[PDB]
């Protein structure tokens, strides 16, 4: 989804 | 005089479509995130690609887009001699001089 | 099973910079407890004539992490990444949209 | 004061 989550 | 970044409430298919149909890097847009309601989410393009960053709010309300975290004290350090601590300057960490 | 050689406790910023500053490299670095707030981490770099100084955080979970800039509002926080790259490898700065 | 705040 998010890249700036994991 | 109104900002031309902010769509709000879009859904992420046409966030990705409009910008994919830009030509640079860089293109973005500002959307209210219907998957998280008062949310906001970052949409870029990026070759043939839309990359999306979820904004997100501290405990004092401040926005940002994350951290980098790291298991160790260590592995922070070492990851930080190829990678600049600094997203501003050009600071790679090396040993003390003894 | 070996100690950190940067790990120089709870010295001042003082001495800390007073002791960066006769280095000769770019990048000579110690971790000191902060002063400023207990629990905190500083990472003291030598860069030009200059020490500076960043915030290290440890949270919950025993994490390790850089503190980040934070902004009042997402109009500063767009701009402010038209400058500053939004991805950490790729380098990627915020374009209005064309057409 | 820290660069990164």
């Amino acid at each position: 989804s998010y890249v700036n989550v994991q | 005089k109104p900002h031309p970044w902010f769509f709000g409430k879009i859904p992420r298919a046409k966030a990705e479509e409009m910008l994919s149909k830009q030509r640079h890097d860089g293109a973005f847009l500002i959307r209210e995130s219907e998957s998280a309601p008062g949310d906001f989410s970052l949409s870029v393009k990026f070759g043939n690609d839309v990359q999306h960053f979820k904004v997100l709010r501290d405990g004092a309300g401040k926005y940002f887009l994350g951290v980098v975290k790291f298991n160790s004290l260590n592995e922070l350090v070492d990851y930080h001699r190829s990678t600049s601590v600094s997203r501003n300057q050009q600071i790679f960490l090396r040993d003390i001089e003894q």
